[PDB]
């Protein structure tokens, strides 16, 4: 039984999620995501 | 004195107008 419940812990200590959430937080506020500026823009390509 | 149509309704090609446009929009 402790053996089961010892490998369990381990296995769900393996199995953490808030380390990605603090990630996506992190590159999220890095990349600083925004929409504000112009209406739309208007930009040069040469088109092949 | 028969009228004649005046100047018709113009073009004004997309690019010239997106090139005035751009223009604007950067001394804005």
């Amino acid at each position: 039984g402790q053996k089961l419940k010892q490998d369990g812990d381990s296995f769900r200590m393996k199995l953490n999620t808030q380390e990605i959430f603090d990630d996506w937080a992190r590159k999220v506020q890095q990349r600083n995501l925004g929409v504000s500026g112009r209406i739309f823009t208007i930009e040069s390509t040469r088109v092949r | 004195r028969k009228l004649v149509h005046d100047k018709e309704l113009a073009a004004e090609d997309e690019q010239v107008f997106l090139m005035k446009q751009q223009s604007l929009l950067a001394k804005q």
